[PDB]
Formats: C-alpha cells, structure tokens, sequence
C-alpha cells in the first residue's frame, strides 16, 4: 500500500495473509469460514494462510490463527484474455470459527461506481521501498469504465475495474495481491495489477471486478 | 504455479531487486551494451568474456506479487526501477536475425519469461504474446556472445541476487 496509514488493529478482519517459508507475498479475503477468496495469478499448490492478523507474527496477536490449505479453483477463463478473470478460491482444511478478529464479508452485487470512495489493505511495499511492519489501509476512488479503456486497452477485459490516481498517489504495490478493495461495506474487488513503478500520479490501479463473478463463487462454494 | 529461486532458493522478486544473470557454462561473462557493425549507439544485449560483474537486471510483471513464477509474461531491464531506458526487445538486426535490443520505452505486459532449463534457467521469448516459446541464446562475432532467439540452444543462466549493493 503507497501512502496509506496503519489500520485500526483488527479493523479490516476478512483479511488473509498469504505466506511462504514464513514470508508474505499475496494477501487473501475470507468470504465463506471454508474459503478465502486471492487472486488466480497468486495460485500456489498449498498455502499457510495467517487470519487475525495486523503484524505479521501470530504469537504477537491474540485470536490470530495459521490454517493451511492444500486446494484452489482458478476460475476456468482465467488469463483468457490475458491478465483476465483474475480470483480463485482456496478452500481451508477445516473451517474456522469467526471471531471479532476474524470474520467472512459479503461481496458486492452492482458493479463499481465512478467516483465511489473505497478502502485497500494489505502487508505490500510502501512508499519508500520498504515492507510495513503492520497492516496498511488507503482510501482510492472508482474510475470510469473510460478512463480505465484509455490507460490500459488492448489488455482492459470488463472483468477488471481501475481504482486511484489522485493527485495524492494513492495505490497498490507489490505484495498487495489478493488483498480487499471495499466500496461501502461490500467486498468490490481483489487487487490484481497496474503500471510499474507503483503509484505514478494520475494511474489507477486495475481489480479484479468481483460483481461479474457471483454465481461462479456462490456455485463453487456451495458443492 | 513455478517460483524462479536465486543461488540461494530464495525467490526472485518482481522489480524490488537486482540480480546477475550467471552463465551456467560462461562463468566468467557478464552482460553489457554493444553495436551489432556500425550503427550509431550500442543498444544490443551480450555477454562479454572481459567483465565479470555485468549489469544485473530486473524482472517486472504489472502484477502486484513481490514474487516471479515461470508462467508470468516479464519486461526485463537494467538499471534501477524507476527508470525505463534499459527495457528488453527482440527486433530483427542482420546479420544476427532476431537479436536482444534495449529501447528506453516499455510495454505494461513484457514478451519474455523465464523458465527452468537444467542446472538453472532460461529467458524465452514469445512472439505476439502467444502459446509458443522461443529460447534466447548466443551467437558469438566480434569477440562476445550477442543474446538473440537461437530455439532449442538456450543459454542458461543462475540468477545471483545484487545484494553486494
């Protein structure tokens, strides 16, 4: 996260941390107490999935739990086209038990709205290269169907919407993958891509658009 | 679903660093800037024999992963993050046919990636960003090694993390 703050300890407690070998580098979503929601291009063959957390050290957190997973659906069109369709799902070895630190969220309905307000969080580089040792949060702004066409054609696929570019170069960096983008209570997104370097003034960052893809995840998860 | 590794089986990461690319075989070389004949600057990749360090690179994906997997389509580039002069490009340059170009521009999904060849890795190229491969290696004139699409004689390369800087 590029200029964001700390989150408020245990604000944000749908978030799944992707590690390997002890180090993060994808975030996930928690949408079902079986299944956290990341980003297909994150896919790994089984994963240690921290829940609970805000630093990156269980002990350090109480509530704080380190479940595994052997098990992901990429969605069938996943990089047809490229970089589209970008989620899969991993189903946890056994379901858990929401607590105040650790809750499944709703994902949205509609789709984005151009000029919504909406909250990002993850482990991923900073501003100035380094990790934060904390849990990030920042505030980024839908985009227009047009303006997101116009920064990233032939490659935009109607299964991404773009978030960002302010003045105040606000966005997504690198270990944010599969981390929440929240309009308004709802799961809206997954962070999936953007430009490189992160937080160029005036380039949003692309999401995985999580409204066309509703009844692929409710179907998945109910069988 | 592959993690390319460094000398030391940790993952390369996606732009944060820096690494050489080693020659499996061709230890002593490194890479650096050359004309292919007499064109007026020298925008061709190669491995010279008389420097050891080279110029490490930087693999990027527009991804947002601190990590690089075999699958991902990567622009690869020397000098530091920021900047775009040294981006990776095949453009045809007889008498080499299709060689390793620097331009200062970019495009968000690089052609190449890098894929597992015995004792290391390849870079491959992928025409039109499409289903088919074709392996970089060398063709040696004018007492280097010029990096160029040569399918089936990959150059391979371990890739040495830059944390000497």
């Amino acid at each position: 996260i590029i200029n964001g703050e700390d989150c408020s300890p245990h604000s944000q407690p749908w978030q799944a941390a992707l590690v390997m070998e002890n180090e993060l580098f994808c975030s996930g979503v928690l949408v079902h107490p079986q299944w956290v929601l990341s980003a297909a291009h994150c896919f790994q063959n089984s994963y240690t999935i921290g829940l609970g957390l805000h630093s990156l050290e269980a002990d350090q957190e109480p509530g704080s739990q380190m479940v595994e997973a052997s098990l992901s659906v990429r969605h069938p069109e996943y990089n047809r086209p490229l970089l589209a369709n970008d989620l899969m799902l991993i189903k946890l070895d056994e379901s858990v038990s929401e607590s105040d630190t650790i809750r499944s969220i709703s994902i949205a309905s509609q789709c984005p709205t151009a000029g919504n307000s909406c909250l990002v969080s993850g482990w991923g580089l900073l501003a100035n290269g380094r990790m934060p040792t904390v849990l990030q949060c920042v505030n980024v702004s839908v985009v227009s169907e047009e303006v997101c066409s116009k920064l990233y054609d032939p490659l935009y696929h109607p299964s991404m919407f773009c978030a960002g570019g302010g003045q105040d170069q606000k966005d997504s960096c690198n270990g944010d993958s599969g981390g929440p983008l929240i309009c308004n209570g709802y799961l809206q997104g997954l962070v999936s891509f953007g430009k490189a370097p992160c937080g160029q003034v005036g380039v949003p960052g692309v999401y995985t658009n999580l409204c066309k893809f509703t009844e692929w995840i409710e179907k998945t998860v109910q069988a | 679903s592959s993690v390319v590794v460094d000398t030391n089986g940790q993952p390369v990461s996606n732009g944060a660093d820096a690494y050489y690319l080693v020659p499996v075989s061709h230890g002593h070389a490194g890479l650096a800037l050359a004309k292919i004949g007499n064109e007026a600057e020298p925008r061709a990749v190669v491995l010279d024999p008389h420097h050891r360090p080279g110029l490490p690179v930087r693999f990027e994906s527009p991804l947002r992963i601190n990590i690089i997997k075999e699958s991902y389509f990567l622009n690869i580039k020397f000098g530091p993050s920021s900047s775009d002069s040294g981006v990776w490009d095949v453009i045809q340059q007889d008498p080499i046919g299709l060689a390793v170009k620097v331009t200062d521009t970019k495009s968000l999904l690089g052609p190449f990636k890098v894929e597992k060849e015995g004792e290391g890795y390849k870079i491959v190229y992928y025409p039109e960003r499409g289903q088919t491969g074709l392996d970089i290696g060398l063709v040696h004139r004018n007492d280097k090694y010029y990096l160029a699409v040569k399918d089936g004689e990959p150059c391979v390369f371990k890739i040495r993390k830059a944390t000497d800087e």
